[PDB]
Protein backbone atom coordinates (compact mmCIF):
# COMPACT_ATOMS: atom_id res chain seq x y z
CA UNK A 1 0.00 0.00 0.00
CA UNK A 2 1.38 3.39 -1.00
CA UNK A 3 1.84 5.78 2.32
CA UNK A 4 3.25 8.91 2.47
CA UNK A 5 4.08 9.89 6.33
CA UNK A 6 4.45 13.14 7.07
CA UNK A 7 6.33 14.62 9.83
CA UNK A 8 3.97 16.04 12.69
CA UNK A 9 2.73 19.62 13.58
CA UNK A 10 5.46 22.60 13.96
CA UNK A 11 4.82 25.95 15.62
CA UNK A 12 7.78 27.91 14.56
CA UNK A 13 9.18 31.47 15.16
CA UNK A 14 8.20 34.10 12.60
CA UNK A 15 11.46 34.29 9.99
CA UNK A 16 12.46 30.36 11.38
CA UNK A 17 13.09 27.31 8.52
CA UNK A 18 10.88 24.59 8.34
CA UNK A 19 11.68 21.23 6.94
CA UNK A 20 8.75 18.91 6.35
CA UNK A 21 9.85 15.25 5.60
CA UNK A 22 7.45 12.86 3.81
CA UNK A 23 8.54 8.92 4.06
CA UNK A 24 7.22 7.01 1.13
CA UNK A 25 6.75 3.74 1.23
CA UNK A 26 4.98 1.04 -0.82
CA UNK A 27 6.39 1.78 -4.03
CA UNK A 28 9.86 2.81 -5.99
CA UNK A 29 9.96 6.06 -4.43
CA UNK A 30 12.28 6.90 -7.55
CA UNK A 31 9.61 6.64 -10.22
CA UNK A 32 7.26 8.94 -8.99
CA UNK A 33 6.97 12.78 -8.68
CA UNK A 34 6.88 13.93 -4.88
CA UNK A 35 4.36 16.97 -5.05
CA UNK A 36 4.22 19.15 -2.35
CA UNK A 37 0.61 21.08 -2.10
CA UNK A 38 -0.07 24.22 0.24
CA UNK A 39 -3.75 24.27 2.17
CA UNK A 40 -4.72 27.52 4.37
CA UNK A 41 -8.51 28.03 4.78
CA UNK A 42 -10.00 30.12 2.40
CA UNK A 43 -7.41 29.23 -0.16
CA UNK A 44 -7.87 25.90 -1.45
CA UNK A 45 -5.40 23.74 -2.63
CA UNK A 46 -2.21 25.54 -3.72
CA UNK A 47 0.82 23.69 -5.56
CA UNK A 48 3.98 24.49 -4.36
CA UNK A 49 6.47 21.83 -6.08
CA UNK A 50 7.75 18.83 -7.08
CA UNK A 51 10.53 16.85 -7.29
CA UNK A 52 11.64 13.87 -9.39
CA UNK A 53 13.53 11.69 -6.00
CA UNK A 54 16.94 10.58 -7.81
CA UNK A 55 17.42 12.72 -10.71
CA UNK A 56 16.58 15.90 -8.61
CA UNK A 57 14.77 17.02 -11.31
CA UNK A 58 12.37 19.50 -9.47
CA UNK A 59 9.40 21.81 -10.71
CA UNK A 60 8.72 24.69 -8.25
CA UNK A 61 5.76 26.86 -8.54
CA UNK A 62 6.96 30.63 -9.63
CA UNK A 63 6.47 32.16 -6.24
CA UNK A 64 7.92 29.43 -4.00
CA UNK A 65 11.19 29.61 -5.70
CA UNK A 66 13.19 31.29 -3.28
CA UNK A 67 11.10 30.25 -0.88
CA UNK A 68 10.21 26.23 -0.86
CA UNK A 69 13.45 23.66 -1.27
CA UNK A 70 12.53 20.32 -1.99
CA UNK A 71 14.89 17.74 -1.24
CA UNK A 72 14.61 13.63 -1.81
CA UNK A 73 16.73 10.71 -0.15
CA UNK A 74 16.62 7.46 -2.30
CA UNK A 75 18.33 5.79 0.58
CA UNK A 76 15.73 6.69 3.21
CA UNK A 77 12.25 7.13 0.43
CA UNK A 78 12.36 10.24 2.48
CA UNK A 79 11.20 13.93 0.50
CA UNK A 80 11.89 16.76 2.39
CA UNK A 81 10.47 20.28 2.11
CA UNK A 82 12.39 23.55 3.02
CA UNK A 83 10.20 26.86 3.97
CA UNK A 84 12.45 29.64 4.98
CA UNK A 85 11.44 33.21 6.29
CA UNK A 86 8.24 31.94 7.95
CA UNK A 87 5.64 34.16 8.09
CA UNK A 88 2.11 33.98 8.79
CA UNK A 89 1.12 33.47 5.71
CA UNK A 90 2.91 30.42 5.88
CA UNK A 91 0.67 29.22 8.34
CA UNK A 92 -1.07 26.16 6.41
CA UNK A 93 -1.42 22.26 6.15
CA UNK A 94 1.31 21.24 4.04
CA UNK A 95 1.02 18.01 2.03
CA UNK A 96 3.12 15.81 -0.29
CA UNK A 97 1.47 13.86 -2.60
CA UNK A 98 2.66 10.88 -4.82
CA UNK A 99 2.81 12.50 -8.64
CA UNK A 100 2.84 11.16 -11.79
CA UNK A 101 0.04 12.23 -14.12
CA UNK A 102 -2.29 12.96 -11.16
CA UNK A 103 -1.38 13.07 -7.31
CA UNK A 104 -2.63 9.47 -6.37
CA UNK A 105 -1.74 9.31 -2.77
CA UNK A 106 -0.94 12.17 -0.20
CA UNK A 107 0.62 12.54 3.23
CA UNK A 108 -1.53 12.96 6.01
CA UNK A 109 -0.49 16.56 5.98
CA UNK A 110 1.82 18.80 8.44
CA UNK A 111 0.54 21.95 9.90
CA UNK A 112 2.99 24.72 10.15
CA UNK A 113 1.59 27.22 12.75
CA UNK A 114 3.93 30.79 12.59
CA UNK A 115 4.13 32.65 15.92
CA UNK A 116 5.99 34.87 18.13
CA UNK A 117 3.39 33.54 21.01
CA UNK A 118 4.52 31.75 24.32
CA UNK A 119 2.32 29.19 24.95
CA UNK A 120 -0.82 30.70 26.41
CA UNK A 121 -3.82 29.48 28.19
CA UNK A 122 -6.82 30.66 27.35
CA UNK A 123 -8.63 33.33 28.83
CA UNK A 124 -12.22 32.80 29.41
CA UNK A 125 -15.27 34.62 29.49
CA UNK A 126 -18.98 34.01 29.95
CA UNK A 127 -21.34 34.70 27.50
CA UNK A 128 -24.84 35.26 29.13
CA UNK A 129 -27.91 37.10 28.99
CA UNK A 130 -27.86 40.88 30.68
CA UNK A 131 -29.03 43.95 29.79
CA UNK A 132 -32.68 43.63 31.52
CA UNK A 133 -34.19 41.27 28.96
CA UNK A 134 -36.78 38.17 29.88
CA UNK A 135 -35.48 34.71 28.31
CA UNK A 136 -37.72 33.17 26.26
CA UNK A 137 -38.29 29.27 26.34
CA UNK A 138 -34.86 28.65 25.76
CA UNK A 139 -31.62 30.77 26.80
CA UNK A 140 -28.39 30.68 24.33
CA UNK A 141 -25.33 30.83 26.37
CA UNK A 142 -21.22 30.66 26.08
CA UNK A 143 -17.81 30.95 26.59
CA UNK A 144 -15.15 33.24 24.30
CA UNK A 145 -11.94 31.39 24.59
CA UNK A 146 -9.54 33.85 24.09
CA UNK A 147 -5.93 35.10 23.12
CA UNK A 148 -4.63 31.01 23.61
CA UNK A 149 -1.67 29.49 21.99
CA UNK A 150 -1.22 27.09 20.68
CA UNK A 151 -4.26 24.93 19.58
CA UNK A 152 -6.21 23.48 20.43
CA UNK A 153 -8.79 23.67 23.18
CA UNK A 154 -11.96 21.57 24.50
CA UNK A 155 -14.54 23.23 25.80
CA UNK A 156 -17.39 21.06 27.73
CA UNK A 157 -20.09 22.41 29.43
CA UNK A 158 -21.40 20.95 32.40
CA UNK A 159 -19.54 17.53 31.50
CA UNK A 160 -22.40 16.35 29.14
CA UNK A 161 -24.18 19.18 27.68
CA UNK A 162 -23.00 18.26 23.96
CA UNK A 163 -26.61 16.22 24.75
CA UNK A 164 -26.55 18.27 21.72
CA UNK A 165 -26.75 21.79 22.95
CA UNK A 166 -23.75 22.51 22.15
CA UNK A 167 -21.97 24.31 19.05
CA UNK A 168 -18.27 24.99 18.79
CA UNK A 169 -16.61 27.57 16.78
CA UNK A 170 -13.51 26.09 15.00
CA UNK A 171 -10.73 28.98 16.69
CA UNK A 172 -9.37 31.34 14.06
CA UNK A 173 -6.00 32.26 14.23
CA UNK A 174 -5.49 36.11 14.55
CA UNK A 175 -1.76 37.93 15.79
CA UNK A 176 -0.65 34.88 16.36
CA UNK A 177 -3.25 33.92 18.86
CA UNK A 178 -6.24 32.14 19.19
CA UNK A 179 -10.13 33.08 19.88
CA UNK A 180 -12.71 30.25 19.34
CA UNK A 181 -16.13 29.92 21.45
CA UNK A 182 -18.92 27.81 22.14
CA UNK A 183 -22.30 28.43 22.55
CA UNK A 184 -25.09 26.21 24.12
CA UNK A 185 -28.93 26.51 24.19
CA UNK A 186 -30.79 25.47 27.52
CA UNK A 187 -34.35 25.73 28.48
CA UNK A 188 -34.54 29.36 30.73
CA UNK A 189 -36.59 26.90 32.86
CA UNK A 190 -33.42 25.45 33.49
CA UNK A 191 -30.76 28.72 33.47
CA UNK A 192 -29.91 30.60 35.86
CA UNK A 193 -32.36 28.31 38.31
CA UNK A 194 -29.20 25.78 37.85
CA UNK A 195 -25.79 25.93 37.59
CA UNK A 196 -24.47 25.98 33.65
CA UNK A 197 -20.73 25.78 33.68
CA UNK A 198 -17.96 25.98 30.77
CA UNK A 199 -14.91 23.82 31.37
CA UNK A 200 -12.22 24.70 29.17
CA UNK A 201 -9.20 22.32 28.88
CA UNK A 202 -6.28 24.19 26.95
CA UNK A 203 -3.88 20.74 27.30
CA UNK A 204 -0.71 22.71 25.93
CA UNK A 205 -0.36 24.64 29.37
CA UNK A 206 -2.03 22.05 31.74
CA UNK A 207 -4.59 24.25 31.95
CA UNK A 208 -8.47 24.07 32.64
CA UNK A 209 -10.99 26.59 33.58
CA UNK A 210 -14.12 26.02 34.62
CA UNK A 211 -16.47 29.41 34.25
CA UNK A 212 -20.01 29.08 35.70
CA UNK A 213 -22.79 30.94 33.79
CA UNK A 214 -24.32 33.79 35.84
CA UNK A 215 -26.39 36.63 34.16
CA UNK A 216 -24.28 39.52 32.94
CA UNK A 217 -26.81 42.13 34.17
CA UNK A 218 -30.61 42.49 35.39
CA UNK A 219 -32.41 39.54 33.37
CA UNK B 1 -2.14 30.35 -15.55
CA UNK B 2 -4.10 27.76 -15.40
CA UNK B 3 -7.69 28.92 -13.28
CA UNK B 4 -10.09 26.11 -12.45
CA UNK B 5 -13.53 27.25 -12.21
CA UNK B 6 -15.83 24.85 -10.37
CA UNK B 7 -19.35 25.47 -9.98
CA UNK B 8 -21.20 25.44 -7.67
CA UNK B 9 -19.34 26.23 -5.06
CA UNK B 10 -21.78 24.74 -2.82
CA UNK B 11 -24.08 21.17 -3.73
CA UNK B 12 -26.53 20.69 -1.70
CA UNK B 13 -28.16 17.47 -2.14
CA UNK B 14 -30.60 14.97 -0.58
CA UNK B 15 -28.47 11.67 -0.85
CA UNK B 16 -29.52 9.75 -3.52
CA UNK B 17 -29.60 13.04 -5.84
CA UNK B 18 -27.53 12.64 -8.70
CA UNK B 19 -24.90 15.48 -8.54
CA UNK B 20 -23.21 17.15 -11.30
CA UNK B 21 -20.29 19.35 -10.42
CA UNK B 22 -18.80 21.48 -13.51
CA UNK B 23 -15.12 22.28 -14.19
CA UNK B 24 -14.11 24.66 -16.33
CA UNK B 25 -9.93 25.34 -16.98
CA UNK B 26 -9.23 28.34 -18.61
CA UNK B 27 -7.62 26.83 -21.06
CA UNK B 28 -7.48 23.43 -22.56
CA UNK B 29 -6.03 20.49 -21.13
CA UNK B 30 -4.38 18.51 -23.94
CA UNK B 31 -1.50 18.00 -23.27
CA UNK B 32 1.74 17.55 -26.07
CA UNK B 33 1.16 13.70 -25.45
CA UNK B 34 -2.24 13.89 -26.13
CA UNK B 35 -3.58 13.32 -22.95
CA UNK B 36 -5.80 15.19 -20.84
CA UNK B 37 -4.44 16.08 -17.28
CA UNK B 38 -7.99 16.55 -15.73
CA UNK B 39 -8.56 15.19 -12.35
CA UNK B 40 -10.79 15.06 -9.34
CA UNK B 41 -10.14 14.59 -5.77
CA UNK B 42 -12.45 15.21 -2.25
CA UNK B 43 -11.33 15.66 0.46
CA UNK B 44 -13.51 15.16 3.59
CA UNK B 45 -13.46 16.99 6.53
CA UNK B 46 -10.31 15.90 8.72
CA UNK B 47 -8.76 14.21 6.06
CA UNK B 48 -6.21 14.90 3.09
CA UNK B 49 -7.68 15.02 -0.29
CA UNK B 50 -8.41 11.95 -2.36
CA UNK B 51 -8.05 11.33 -6.14
CA UNK B 52 -11.56 10.15 -7.79
CA UNK B 53 -10.89 10.60 -11.45
CA UNK B 54 -7.67 10.91 -13.58
CA UNK B 55 -7.47 11.82 -17.19
CA UNK B 56 -10.85 13.16 -17.21
CA UNK B 57 -12.80 10.14 -17.36
CA UNK B 58 -10.50 7.27 -15.63
CA UNK B 59 -12.07 5.81 -11.67
CA UNK B 60 -9.01 5.70 -9.86
CA UNK B 61 -9.29 2.48 -7.76
CA UNK B 62 -11.58 2.26 -5.29
CA UNK B 63 -13.48 5.14 -6.02
CA UNK B 64 -17.36 3.86 -5.93
CA UNK B 65 -18.29 3.33 -9.28
CA UNK B 66 -21.21 6.05 -9.18
CA UNK B 67 -18.75 8.69 -9.88
CA UNK B 68 -18.00 9.06 -13.08
CA UNK B 69 -16.15 12.01 -15.18
CA UNK B 70 -16.82 13.37 -19.00
CA UNK B 71 -15.51 16.70 -20.81
CA UNK B 72 -13.18 17.66 -22.89
CA UNK B 73 -12.05 21.13 -24.20
CA UNK B 74 -12.85 23.49 -21.22
CA UNK B 75 -15.73 22.08 -19.91
CA UNK B 76 -15.85 18.99 -17.54
CA UNK B 77 -17.86 17.48 -15.53
CA UNK B 78 -17.96 14.96 -12.23
CA UNK B 79 -20.95 12.79 -11.70
CA UNK B 80 -22.16 11.35 -8.43
CA UNK B 81 -25.50 9.33 -10.26
CA UNK B 82 -26.80 8.59 -6.23
CA UNK B 83 -25.35 11.01 -3.54
CA UNK B 84 -24.19 9.05 -0.60
CA UNK B 85 -23.02 9.48 2.62
CA UNK B 86 -19.37 9.26 2.01
CA UNK B 87 -19.89 11.12 -0.71
CA UNK B 88 -20.14 14.66 0.79
CA UNK B 89 -17.36 17.14 1.15
CA UNK B 90 -15.01 19.37 -1.06
CA UNK B 91 -14.59 18.32 -4.31
CA UNK B 92 -11.46 19.58 -6.32
CA UNK B 93 -10.70 19.41 -10.15
CA UNK B 94 -7.25 20.04 -11.03
CA UNK B 95 -5.38 20.02 -14.00
CA UNK B 96 -1.91 18.40 -14.45
CA UNK B 97 -1.10 19.25 -17.41
CA UNK B 98 0.68 22.57 -16.63
CA UNK B 99 3.00 23.74 -14.54
CA UNK B 100 2.41 24.62 -12.02
CA UNK B 101 -0.63 22.63 -11.67
CA UNK B 102 -3.81 23.71 -10.52
CA UNK B 103 -7.01 23.03 -8.45
CA UNK B 104 -10.56 24.37 -8.45
CA UNK B 105 -11.98 26.19 -5.73
CA UNK B 106 -13.81 23.62 -4.26
CA UNK B 107 -17.90 22.37 -4.52
CA UNK B 108 -18.37 21.55 -1.02
CA UNK B 109 -21.33 18.81 -1.64
CA UNK B 110 -23.63 19.10 1.83
CA UNK B 111 -27.42 18.22 2.39
CA UNK B 112 -29.90 19.94 1.60
CA UNK B 113 -32.84 20.61 3.80
CA UNK B 114 -35.52 23.54 4.54
CA UNK B 115 -34.18 26.83 4.41
CA UNK B 116 -33.82 27.70 8.43
CA UNK B 117 -33.24 31.41 9.52
CA UNK B 118 -30.70 31.76 12.58
CA UNK B 119 -31.42 32.38 16.37
CA UNK B 120 -29.35 35.15 16.80
CA UNK B 121 -28.00 35.69 20.38
CA UNK B 122 -25.65 39.16 21.10
CA UNK B 123 -23.62 39.18 23.80
CA UNK B 124 -21.77 43.16 25.33
CA UNK B 125 -18.31 42.58 26.66
CA UNK B 126 -17.85 40.35 30.16
CA UNK B 127 -17.02 42.57 33.42
CA UNK B 128 -14.08 40.08 33.53
CA UNK B 129 -12.86 40.93 30.05
CA UNK B 130 -13.30 44.77 30.57
CA UNK B 131 -11.89 44.81 33.39
CA UNK B 132 -8.87 44.07 31.19
CA UNK B 133 -9.34 46.43 28.63
CA UNK B 134 -11.09 43.85 25.98
CA UNK B 135 -13.89 44.54 24.52
CA UNK B 136 -15.21 41.60 22.48
CA UNK B 137 -18.94 41.53 21.40
CA UNK B 138 -20.07 38.26 20.40
CA UNK B 139 -23.06 37.21 18.05
CA UNK B 140 -24.07 33.33 17.74
CA UNK B 141 -26.42 33.12 14.56
CA UNK B 142 -27.37 29.28 15.50
CA UNK B 143 -28.93 26.91 13.29
CA UNK B 144 -29.67 28.02 10.07
CA UNK B 145 -29.75 26.97 6.12
CA UNK B 146 -28.16 27.74 3.57
CA UNK B 147 -24.36 28.13 5.01
CA UNK B 148 -24.39 31.55 3.16
CA UNK B 149 -24.73 34.47 5.53
CA UNK B 150 -24.02 37.67 6.25
CA UNK B 151 -23.49 39.51 9.43
CA UNK B 152 -23.03 43.53 9.75
CA UNK B 153 -22.24 44.97 13.07
CA UNK B 154 -23.52 48.60 13.93
CA UNK B 155 -21.87 50.62 16.55
CA UNK B 156 -24.22 53.46 16.92
CA UNK B 157 -26.62 53.02 13.92
CA UNK B 158 -23.07 52.64 11.69
CA UNK B 159 -21.57 49.78 10.24
CA UNK B 160 -18.53 48.24 11.87
CA UNK B 161 -16.18 46.27 10.01
CA UNK B 162 -13.06 46.27 11.68
CA UNK B 163 -12.37 43.59 14.58
CA UNK B 164 -15.07 41.32 13.21
CA UNK B 165 -14.15 37.53 13.20
CA UNK B 166 -16.77 35.14 12.14
CA UNK B 167 -16.29 31.36 12.66
CA UNK B 168 -18.68 28.91 10.85
CA UNK B 169 -19.63 25.54 12.27
CA UNK B 170 -19.31 22.76 9.79
CA UNK B 171 -22.96 21.28 8.94
CA UNK B 172 -24.36 19.73 11.57
CA UNK B 173 -24.88 16.11 11.34
CA UNK B 174 -28.55 16.13 13.18
CA UNK B 175 -30.21 18.64 11.49
CA UNK B 176 -28.06 20.08 8.77
CA UNK B 177 -27.90 23.34 9.89
CA UNK B 178 -25.30 25.51 9.86
CA UNK B 179 -24.21 28.14 12.74
CA UNK B 180 -21.66 30.97 13.25
CA UNK B 181 -20.07 32.95 15.88
CA UNK B 182 -19.56 36.69 14.96
CA UNK B 183 -16.80 38.33 17.52
CA UNK B 184 -16.15 42.14 17.37
CA UNK B 185 -13.62 43.04 19.54
CA UNK B 186 -12.56 46.36 20.66
CA UNK B 187 -10.41 48.22 23.20
CA UNK B 188 -12.55 49.15 26.47
CA UNK B 189 -12.02 52.51 25.28
CA UNK B 190 -13.76 52.12 22.18
CA UNK B 191 -16.33 49.62 23.38
CA UNK B 192 -17.00 52.54 26.19
CA UNK B 193 -17.06 55.25 23.95
CA UNK B 194 -20.61 54.19 22.23
CA UNK B 195 -23.85 52.74 23.61
CA UNK B 196 -26.09 50.87 20.47
CA UNK B 197 -24.43 47.66 19.79
CA UNK B 198 -26.00 45.54 17.15
CA UNK B 199 -25.49 42.26 14.81
CA UNK B 200 -27.36 42.06 11.43
CA UNK B 201 -27.52 38.73 9.87
CA UNK B 202 -28.95 38.75 6.25
CA UNK B 203 -29.75 35.30 4.99
CA UNK B 204 -32.13 33.70 2.26
CA UNK B 205 -35.06 33.45 5.15
CA UNK B 206 -35.20 36.84 5.22
CA UNK B 207 -35.36 40.05 2.85
CA UNK B 208 -34.65 42.62 5.68
CA UNK B 209 -31.61 41.69 8.51
CA UNK B 210 -32.19 39.75 11.61
CA UNK B 211 -31.37 42.55 14.07
CA UNK B 212 -30.11 41.41 17.37
CA UNK B 213 -28.83 44.49 19.80
CA UNK B 214 -27.97 45.94 23.20
CA UNK B 215 -27.56 49.50 24.51
CA UNK B 216 -24.56 49.72 26.57
CA UNK B 217 -26.35 51.71 29.24
CA UNK B 218 -28.80 48.82 29.67
CA UNK B 219 -25.99 46.41 30.32
C1 LIG C 1 5.25 11.83 -15.80
C2 LIG C 1 4.64 13.24 -15.66
N1 LIG C 1 5.70 14.19 -15.36
C3 LIG C 1 5.92 15.09 -14.26
N2 LIG C 1 7.01 16.01 -14.41
C4 LIG C 1 7.92 16.08 -15.60
C5 LIG C 1 8.76 17.32 -15.52
O1 LIG C 1 8.01 18.44 -15.37
O2 LIG C 1 10.00 17.32 -15.56
N3 LIG C 1 5.16 15.09 -13.21
C6 LIG C 1 3.79 15.29 -12.83
C7 LIG C 1 2.87 15.85 -13.78
C8 LIG C 1 1.51 16.06 -13.43
C9 LIG C 1 1.04 15.71 -12.13
C10 LIG C 1 -0.30 15.95 -11.78
N4 LIG C 1 -1.40 16.16 -11.48
C11 LIG C 1 1.93 15.14 -11.19
C12 LIG C 1 3.29 14.92 -11.53
C13 LIG C 1 3.93 13.70 -16.95
C14 LIG C 1 4.70 13.87 -18.16
C15 LIG C 1 4.09 14.31 -19.35
C16 LIG C 1 2.70 14.61 -19.35
C17 LIG C 1 1.94 14.49 -18.17
C18 LIG C 1 2.54 14.03 -16.97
Amino acid sequence: RVQLLESGAELMKPGASVQISCKATGYTFSEYWIEWVKERPGHGLEWIGEILPGSGRTNYREKFKGKATFTADTSSNTAYMQLSSLTSEDSAVYYCTRGYSSMDYWGQGTSVTVSAAKTTPPSVYPLAPGCGDTTGSSVTLGCLVKGYFPESVTVTWNSGSLSSSVHTFPALLQSGLYTMSSSVTVPSSTWPSQTVTCSVAHPASSTTVDKKLEPSGPI
Amino acid sequence: ELVMTQSPLSLPVSLGDQASISCRPSQSLVHSNGNTYLHWYLQKPGQSPKLLIYRVSNRFSGVPDRFSGSGSGTAFTLKISRVEAEDLGVYFCSQGTHVPYTFGGGTKLELKRADAAPTVSIFPPSSEQLTSGGASVVCFLNNFYPKDINVKWKIDGSERQNGVLNSWTDQDSKDSTYSMSSTLTLTKDEYERHNSYTCEATHKTSTSPIVKSFNRNEC
